[PDB]
């Protein structure tokens, strides 16, 4: 994995020694070269994972999240370069350095052989994201979110730390490869119940869980575009990756500890999708859509069937691409009308036809139009949860109505109807913006041809 | 005589069958004239900015900004936990969760009892 | 399809309707004949004339404008406004 | 009720509007033209029976139960004109009504495709910008204290000036682009 | 082509063309036009491509995995041997999956090829499908997403305890 | 009054000073070469050669082998009269059950 | 063999080639609608050869040509099922679409987005022939959602209009409620039968198949506008006329009926599914035909006509006669597409006038349109030996002579009378009598595009029932023995409907003004069903989506 970490670190002398008009071009070029390099991780096997060293490994779960992570950096550099034009050059290089450092943390978070190195890199990803959100977020009003981050630290990552140190003392190792063969059944006891909550609640907030999703339509709103792209595309999926690693140790107690949280997600995707029908803020609507889609990944991990893991990792990759494109479309209107109000600028297909085509395609991938991998992930999760319980199809299908309903409403409000009269700064689409939409959508459409590379280790 | 129209929550009474529309009193003249005055003043304040050539951008509407700030920001700092808020946050907050919990737990206990008694037709069920 | 309207055409059609009306004589009717004061019609007759214009040209004049059209020239000017004639 | 110029409906306006809506809903009830024309003169007689009513309170009550008569006898789906609100062709071409300022955002290679049009549009915009401050200083001295009472605007008074707040009414899109 | 034993095809019985009416059918003329215009140029281009295949003949091989010791004779918590056992078990798991897929392809092709008499004439393929699905279910169902050779061995041991108790209670 | 503050900067238009602006930069040569870099190393390099790489992956997670191996083993046990799959994954002779 | 599968795939690739043409464009087109119409004409000619060599031998096959995915026991391959249903539906759909596009080159000529319109209409045709040729549930779900999304995009064609967007989102809502049941069926077959392929579903032949058939009946309810999930098909007349002609009369709306005809070996061994299909179809064919009696928009009346015919299709599936239902689909396409084309020819001639109360006097003004509208109405009602006789009457000849729900049969006969009632209502208010349209006559139809486009579907509406029903093989036994009052049922009920509606129409010339009855207010406001549920079910959602979901729980308590 050291053929990826070292070029990502060499992006730091590349971004600090570059000429002042060249720092976007150079970082975009070399991060696209790293993303082309990232396809060497597709050397996967039907029995063995790709095990590089004592520190790094890659099965077919971590590999597509790595490719999506290394692909997300050039797109963030394209998306965030317009609204940093009047920024200081040194502050602009600090922004690019925090993006590069976040990629550096993520690409060795997903490959972490041992679980406390996963914990260190997992909680290391929060700091450059925090600095990007609070130094370039264009407004900061976080009176209620401070107490929620305190709740995240109390109920989340610290019990995970104590639990992983406990497994280190009990099993003697936290290597996931060793824990594949030295796993003991975790029986019914109160010690094992608090053990399960400690191993799971950090990743429950990171997904997020319904009821615990209070941070996500704030942190998505108060962020720049690169921060919202990396939150929607990668930083939610650390929770799902960590659940799919840590549920190896949590058998068979998961088979009766999943029942509350499954309810919290199965009803929760009914609520948040419905919440998207009453959103004034477009970026908040995409945030609650992200909650409504990660609820299915929570259910699919907690029911731990093969079809559910295949659908959950396909849904993670697909929703990463789709929701990142949705935030980029929301920014491509916000950079013109200077307000996130979804009822402000209407009828935009009269003014921007190709951009409305991109809105249509991102909406159709948002509502899981087949054969897109949004639908493949959605569908396999629905099949596995039907095998879990035959009634849940109702709570699936009703969600699959409301998921359609706000997806086209977001299309109908922003793009259709009568244009707003008093807005006359609606410029034509820059080639940068259309390139950003295409570099989201065309990989998402090409993955419908060959979905087997995004269906996880047990395809 | 005639069937009187019944208003509803989703079927409002018409303007023609409302009696207070047929008020002729001078205080209704004052109220209607003040509403026409506020509406005309806001119309003028709008379309002086709207028809301005030197402005190229968005005529910002503080009623719209005020509406979005009410729909987003003003939700927590004007909350008071009382009987009504706690009972309505306990009805629609932990009600249907408990409902679907007992429904799905009942069906899964039934299915598990049928599987461990050899009853459920799990013949060609090898995808799961 | 959809033939272009002209002020000669709109004028001749509005006067053609009003010359088929049994309370307006076809010899005193001019292009500036006021309905209440010059042709001696009622407001009820004026509403019937604006509804005949709606029957003639295939669209609707609202009541805030139907309460003020008080000559055939105002009718021709209003249809000129709502149809964009003489491009 | 809700009007741009007046704050209310006069009783004369209420009578004329109820007569018009009664005839329209009647024509919806009474499809054939000779049959509707017969019932239309009958209804005109019914409206002219109490045309000469001096008492405005009695005329108010008669108008009120006339509204009850009209509501009891209304058609459920009355004939709406196609480009009238509620019609089948209503606001159909609003997706084709591009605002004029978008011509300012064209590229010069396609602005040069229509040279006379934009060469005239330059002096249209010139006319607008040298009319604007004159019509603003026209409106600021005629508007009473407290803002304007009614939404109606004064016309161009001097010769050479243009009427105030005129650009979006003149340069509005055509109804069939 | 392929192997006609693993993919069995019963001997084809087509009837002879029996023209009863004097009107010439379009299908023979269209078949001759397809044979001239389409089959011949495609066949000539394929012969050119096959000559170019012959100008460089080189081969690939089917990889073989010799049988390593399985999970039963590996010591507890000895990852060097039970890793080999797990890799062997996973390769056998994916191969058993493809065996089930081959039997499904047989059943679907039998149903279409027999047409309306599919219920009468595909009893053997349906019987083989029922046996292989019962075998695959007894071998690999209900393991979970974190399946392993240990889960499969414990399911086999629970099934063998149930079969031994059922044998004991019958006598 | 309130403090000494610089006023709100107006939103610039990148089409005014450069009608051929792609939106990458305000300097036109930098803008066009940023466009060429994004389009070449994004579309000509990663998407096209990446789809060519993924399409010709050497049997991603040994699926094709596993079919062909199955085409061996079925042929080995159709012919020798064996059942196509045993109900036991391991040999039941080498297994010691808990006695009772 | 090598001809059949080759031309089968050539038809679909040929339909996809103008999509690559419109996506790889730089110039302004040398009549791209003519290019798409020429392409679909040649795709019709191409698909004629596999149909003829199916009628020769009965040659069915499967083309599982491209392996796409293998989820551990489920080999999802690109698999095309060429059976009797594809071999009769593909030439009918291509012929109807070819006439609709030669219609659209006249009707949609003023639209500057004409290339986008023909692109979207071709995308619909591609997704629909993906639907009707799919061999597994997944490719059928691809075509299913494809015709749903192209329905959205072609209802909301005038996207500035609020009502078009509203009707398009309404249609998406009801179709996704049907998709709940479709995904229920896919879930049941994957768990209990380990397949989405039709062949393994049919060969395993499950017995406890009540739940997947309830899922399929809910899917056909969402798709074919059955009762409960019906009003989007009358709402969907807000799109253009060739949209409502091709998609929402003859091609898309039969796909729930086609989904239930496709699964006939499961329905023929489940009497409960047959009874539920019979009851739901009789309810829909009663209700929509009753609503059609008192409407005044001609597109609404012909949409209620096609939804009542879909309810009759559901009825004749519910008596375990699926091949008669599919013959009625192939029959119904011709005259119902022609009725929408003639209605839209009247609409475009009368300057966007759609309300029948401002029409009339068009017997001699539009003679060819009047001729074809009368022929389409008589094929709809069951005139002897038009195309609609060769299926629909047989439906009644199997609805009487079978072990049937009696009230479903009686409501089927009331629907059969109501078809004659609204057909002669259209001919009365639109063709007969004296004119009611405004004074500037721009009435014209002398374009060879319009005349030839109505002419080829006219040849279809005259001869196609005879030709198809003498070219299809027997798949059931036709029940041909019945008493004379039972053989003469459908004709007599249809003529009684004509007589009753002629008396109703001749009561309108009388100089009397009656107060509206409660039956008139019920049928005119559409059984009160789009008036209540379109207000109540959004309200109870959205307040619950704001008060308790956003504000109370997920901003304050949690
Ligand atoms: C590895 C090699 C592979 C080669 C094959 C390619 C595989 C797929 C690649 C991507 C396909 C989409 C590309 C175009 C869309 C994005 C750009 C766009 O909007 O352009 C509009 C523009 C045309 O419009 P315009 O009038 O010029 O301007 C826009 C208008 O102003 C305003 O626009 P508008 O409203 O007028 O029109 C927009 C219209 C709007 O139409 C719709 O929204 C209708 C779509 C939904 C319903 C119909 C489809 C339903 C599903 C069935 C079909 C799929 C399965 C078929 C298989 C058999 C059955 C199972 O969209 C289209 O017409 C797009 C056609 C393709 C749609 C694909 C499905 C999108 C729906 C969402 C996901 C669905 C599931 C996943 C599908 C995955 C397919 C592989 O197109 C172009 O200019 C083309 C640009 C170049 C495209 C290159 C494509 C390849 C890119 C990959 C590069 C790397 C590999 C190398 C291959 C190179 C090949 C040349
Ligand atoms: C999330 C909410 C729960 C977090 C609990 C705190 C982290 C626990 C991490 C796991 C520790 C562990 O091994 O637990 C088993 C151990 C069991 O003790 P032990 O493992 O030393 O005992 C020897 C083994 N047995 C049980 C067989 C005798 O649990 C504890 O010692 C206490 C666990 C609860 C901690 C209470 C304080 C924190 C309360 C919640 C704060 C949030
Ligand atoms: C992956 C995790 C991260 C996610 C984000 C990734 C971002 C970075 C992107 C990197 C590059 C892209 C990576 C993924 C590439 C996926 C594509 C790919 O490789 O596919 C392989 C697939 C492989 O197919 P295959 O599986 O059959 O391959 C067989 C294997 N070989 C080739 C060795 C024999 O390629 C194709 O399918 C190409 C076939 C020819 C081209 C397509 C022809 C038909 C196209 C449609 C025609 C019109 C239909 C109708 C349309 C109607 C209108 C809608
Ligand atoms: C003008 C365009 C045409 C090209 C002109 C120039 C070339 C001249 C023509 C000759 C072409 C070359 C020879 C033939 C092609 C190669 C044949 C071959 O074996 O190819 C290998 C394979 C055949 O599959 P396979 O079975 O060998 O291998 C599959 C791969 N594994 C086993 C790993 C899973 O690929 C193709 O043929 C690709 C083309 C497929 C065509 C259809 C694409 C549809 C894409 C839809 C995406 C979504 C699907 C969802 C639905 C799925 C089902 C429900
Ligand atoms: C609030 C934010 C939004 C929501 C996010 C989630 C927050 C809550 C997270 C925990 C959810 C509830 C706890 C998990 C329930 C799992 C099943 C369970 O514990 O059942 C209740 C238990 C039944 O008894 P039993 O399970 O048999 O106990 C013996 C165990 N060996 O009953 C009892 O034993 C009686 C009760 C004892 C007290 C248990 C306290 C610990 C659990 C909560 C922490
Ligand atoms: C098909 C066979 C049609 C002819 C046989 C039925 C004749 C019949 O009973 O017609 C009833 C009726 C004519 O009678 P009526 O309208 O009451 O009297 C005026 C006569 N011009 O009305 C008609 O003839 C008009 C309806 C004819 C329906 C034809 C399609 C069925």
């Amino acid at each position: 994995m050291l053929k990826y970490i070292i070029p990502t670190m060499m992006l730091m002398p590349l971004t600090w020694l570059s000429k002042n008009s060249m720092i976007w071009i150079n970082t975009t070029l070399h991060s696209l070269l790293i993303s082309l390099t990232s396809l060497l991780l597709l050397n996967q096997f039907g029995d063995n994972s790709l095990n590089f060293s004592l520190t790094f490994f890659s099965d077919s779960l971590s590999t597509p999240l790595l490719i999506l992570t290394m692909w997300l950096l050039p797109l963030m550099l394209m998306a965030s370069q317009h609204h940093l034009s009047k920024e200081n050059l040194a502050r602009k290089k600090l922004f690019i350095s925090m993006l590069i450092l976040l990629q550096l943390f993520l690409i060795m978070t997903f490959t972490a052989t041992e679980l406390i190195f996963f914990y260190i890199m997992f909680e290391a990803t929060l700091v450059p994201t925090l600095i990007i959100i609070t130094r370039w977020g264009n407004q900061t009003e976080r009176l209620n979110a401070g107490l929620y981050f305190l709740f995240y630290t109390l109920a989340g990552s610290l019990p995970l730390l104590v639990a992983l140190i406990y497994i280190q003392n009990t099993m003697g190792s936290l290597n996931f490869l060793i824990l594949q063969y030295w796993v003991q059944p975790m029986p019914n006891s109160w010690s094992n119940t608090f053990m399960w909550l400690a191993c799971m609640m950090a990743f429950m907030v990171k997904m997020p869980l319904y009821g615990l999703h209070l941070w996500l339509p704030k942190a998505h709103v108060e962020a720049p575009i690169a921060g919202s792209m990396v939150l929607a595309a990668i930083l939610l999926k650390l929770g799902g990756y960590g659940m799919m690693r840590i549920t190896l140790l949590l058998n068979p107690i998961t088979d009766f500890m999943a029942y509350p949280f499954i309810m919290l997600s199965l009803w929760g995707m009914i609520m948040t999708s419905s919440i998207c029908l009453r959103q004034t803020d477009l970026k908040s609507l995409i945030a609650y859509s992200s909650v409504s889609h990660m609820a299915l990944v929570i259910v699919a991990i907690l029911i731990q069937t093969p079809w559910s893991y295949m659908g959950a990792t396909a849904l993670m990759i697909a929703h990463g691409l789709t929701s990142s494109m949705l935030f980029c479309l929301a920014n491509s209107n916000y950079e013109r009308v200077h307000s996130r109000t979804m009822i402000l600028a209407r009828g935009l297909q009269t003014l921007l036809p190709l951009m409305a085509a991109w809105w249509l395609l991102a909406s159709l991938t948002n509502l899981a139009l087949p054969p897109s991998i949004n639908l493949i992930g959605e569908l396999f999760v629905v099949m596995s949860t039907f095998s879990w319980s035959n009634i849940t199809i109702i709570l699936m299908g009703l969600n699959m109505v409301i998921t359609a309903l706000y997806s086209l409403y977001m299309l109908i409000t922003t793009q259709r109807g009568k244009h707003t009269h008093h807005i006359n700064n609606i410029l034509p689409s820059f080639t940068r913006e259309n390139a950003l939409m295409s570099l989201h959508m065309l990989p998402l459409l090409l993955l419908s041809l060959n979905p087997k590379i995004i269906l996880g280790p047990l395809y | 005589s005639f069937p009187k129209y019944e208003p509803s929550r989703l079927a409002s009474l018409p303007t023609t069958l409302d009696p207070a529309e047929y008020d002729i009193s001078s205080e209704t003249r004052k109220a209607q004239a003040e509403r026409l005055a506020i509406r005309s003043r806001l119309k003028r304040e709008y379309q002086l900015q709207y028809n301005d050539p030197s402005r190229r951008g968005v005529v910002e509407d503080p009623a719209l900004i005020r509406w979005t700030c009410a729909r987003s920001a003003n939700v927590y700092p004007n909350f008071r936990p009382n009987t009504k808020t706690s009972l309505l946050g306990a009805l629609f907050g932990i009600g249907p969760l408990i409902f679907w919990y007992y429904v799905f737990k009942t069906d899964r206990d039934r299915k598990e009892k049928l599987i461990q008694e050899g009853k459920l037709d799990r013949t060609f069920n090898i995808s799961y | 399809d959809a033939p272009p309207l002209t002020l000669e055409g709109i004028k001749d059609r509005v006067l053609y309707v009003l010359k088929l009306y049994d309370k307006i004589d076809p010899e005193k009717l001019s292009v500036n004949s006021h309905f209440m004061k010059d042709l001696g019609l009622d407001s009820l007759d004026q509403v019937e004339i604006i509804m005949a214009m709606e029957d003639e040209f295939g669209f609707e004049i609202p009541d805030i404008d139907a309460e003020k059209l008080m000559c055939p020239q105002e009718i021709v000017d209003y249809i000129a406004d709502k149809k964009d004639v003489y491009e | 009720a809700f009007l741009p110029s007046a704050a209310y409906l006069t009783h004369q306006q209420k009578v004329l509007q109820l007569y018009k809506r009664a005839l329209r809903h009647l024509e919806s009830r009474c499809v054939h033209r000779d049959k509707y024309r017969y019932f239309a003169c009958l209804l005109r007689a019914r409206f002219d029976e109490h045309k000469n009513e001096k008492d405005m309170v009695k005329a108010t009550q008669l108008l009120r139960e006339a509204e009850k008569e009209f509501w009891h006898g209304q058609h459920p789906q009355p004939y709406i004109f196609p480009e009238s609100p509620g019609g089948t062709s209503y606001e159909r071409y609003e997706c084709y009504k591009v605002p004029e300022w978008c011509l300012d955002d064209w590229h010069p290679s396609e602005k040069a495709m229509y040279p006379d049009y934009f060469a005239k549009r330059e002096q249209w915009k010139k006319l607008r910008r040298e009319s604007w401050e004159r019509e603003v200083k026209q409106l600021q001295e005629e508007t009473p204290v407290g803002g304007p009472r009614t939404e109606a605007l004064p016309p161009a008074r001097k010769q050479g000036d243009l009427p105030p707040l005129w650009w979006h009414i003149v340069t509005r899109p055509r109804e069939r682009p | 082509s392929w192997d006609k034993d693993v993919y069995p095809e019963p001997p084809r019985r087509t009837p002879a063309p029996s023209p009863q009416t004097s009107l010439p059918n379009p299908i023979t003329y269209l078949t001759k036009a397809f044979d001239l215009l389409v089959d011949r140029p495609v066949t000539l281009v394929r012969e050119f491509i096959e000559r170019q295949h012959a100008k460089n003949k080189y081969y690939y091989y089917h990889r073989e995995f010799r049988r390593v010791p399985d999970i039963t004779e590996c010591h507890e918590k000895d990852v060097l041997c039970m890793f080999e056992a797990e890799m062997q078990w996973k390769r056998d798991y994916k191969v058993d999956q493809e065996i089930v897929n081959i039997i499904q392809e047989r059943l679907k092709a039998c149903q279409q090829r027999e047409g309306e008499s599919h219920r009468q004439n595909c009893a053997k393929e349906l019987q083989q499908f029922t046996q292989v699905v019962k075998a695959y279910q007894d071998r690999y169902h209900d393991l979970g997403a974190h399946y392993s050779a240990r889960k499969c061995l414990a399911k086999q041991k629970q099934r063998m305890l149930a079969e031994r108790k059922a044998t004991k209670e019958a006598a | 009054l309130r403090w000494q503050e610089d006023p709100e900067p107006e939103d610039e238009n990148l089409y005014e000073k450069n009608p051929d602006s792609h939106g990458y930069d305000k300097d036109p040569a930098v803008d066009v070469w940023n466009m060429r870099v994004v389009f070449f190393f994004g579309f000509s390099i990663v998407l096209v050669l990446g789809s060519t790489f993924v399409a010709y992956l050497p049997d991603y997670r040994m699926q094709e082998w596993a079919r062909r191996e199955a085409e061996r083993l079925v042929k080995y046990r159709e012919a020798h009269g064996l059942p196509l799959m045993e109900s036991n994954c391991f040999d039941p002779s080498k297994i010691q059950l808990p006695e009772d | 063999m090598n001809l059949f599968s080759s031309l089968t795939l050539v038809t679909l690739i040929l339909l996809t080639m103008p999509i690559a043409a419109i996506n790889f464009n730089t110039h302004k087109f040398t009549n791209y609608p003519l290019y798409v119409k020429t392409t679909i004409s040649c795709a019709f000619i191409t698909s004629m050869i596999p149909t003829m060599m199916f009628i020769h031998t009965g040659q069915e096959m499967i083309i599982s040509n491209w392996h796409w995915l293998t989820i551990q026991t489920l080999k999802l391959s690109l698999s095309f099922k060429m059976d009797f249903f594809s071999m009769m539906f593909v030439p009918v759909a291509l012929f109807v679409t070819w006439s609709i596009m030669e219609f659209s080159m006249w009707y949609m000529h003023s639209d500057p987005n004409i290339n986008q319109f023909f692109k979207y209409l071709l995308l619909f045709l591609i997704t629909m022939l993906i639907l009707v040729t799919a061999n597994n549930l997944f490719q059928l779900f691809i075509g299913w959602e494809g015709v749903g999304i192209m329905s959205f995009l072609l209802i909301g064609w005038w996207y500035g209009r609020t009502d078009a967007n509203t009707a398009a989102l309404q249609a998406i809502l009801y179709n996704r409620i049907g998709d709940i049941g479709f995904i229920l069926a896919m879930a049941w077959f994957l768990i209990n039968l380990n397949t989405w392929d039709l062949q393994q579903i049919f060969m395993l032949n499950p017995n406890d198949s009540n739940l997947p058939l309830m899922g399929l009946i809910l899917a056909a309810t969402g798709k074919s506008a059955q009762f409960g999930l019906h009003p989007w098909l009358p709402s969907a007349m807000e799109g253009p006329t060739p949209v409502s002609a091709l998609l929402h009369s003859s091609t898309m709306v039969v796909a729930g009926i086609f989904l239930l005809i496709r699964f006939y070996p499961l329905t023929e061994n489940n009497k409960f599914g047959q009874s539920i299909m019979l009851c739901l179809g009789a309810m829909t064919t009663l209700f929509t035909a009753m609503c059609a009696l008192t409407q005044n928009d001609i597109k609404k009346i012909i949409a209620f006509s096609t939804s009542s015919q879909l309810g009759l299709m559901m009825v004749t599936i519910g008596i375990n006669q699926p091949h008669l239902a599919f013959l009625h689909i192939c029959t119904h396409a011709f005259f119902k597409a022609m009725l929408f084309m003639c209605s839209g020819s009247i609409i475009h001639s009368l300057n966007d006038e759609q309300d029948i109360r401002k029409m009339g006097g068009l017997f001699k003004a539009m003679p060819f349109t009047t001729t074809a509208l009368i022929i389409g109405s008589l094929a709809l009602t069951g005139m002897p030996f038009l195309t609609g006789f060769y299926s629909k009457d047989l439906i009644i000849e199997s609805a009487n002579t079978s072990y049937t729900n009696a009230w479903a049969l009686l409501m089927t006969l009331v629907a059969t009378s109501f078809t004659a009632i609204y057909s002669t209502r259209i001919i009365f208010f639109a063709l007969l009598g004296q004119p009611r349209f405004p004074t500037l006559i721009n009435i014209n139809e002398n374009n060879p595009f319009l005349i030839n486009s109505i002419k080829r579907l006219l040849i279809g509406s005259l001869f196609a029932g005879f030709i198809i029903s003498n070219n299809i093989p027997p798949m059931t036994i036709p029940q041909m023995t019945m008493p004379h009052y039972l053989k003469m049922t459908a004709l007599t009920v249809t003529i009684l409907g004509f007589i009753l509606a002629l008396e109703i129409s001749n009561t309108t010339h009388y100089l009397k003004f009656n107060y509206p009855s409660n039956t008139f207010k019920f049928s005119n406001l559409l059984g009160y069903y789009p008036t209540i549920m379109h207000r109540l079910t959004p309200y109870m959602n959205l307040t619950m989506s704001q008060k308790s979901a956003s504000s109370l729980l997920d901003l304050i308590w949690l």
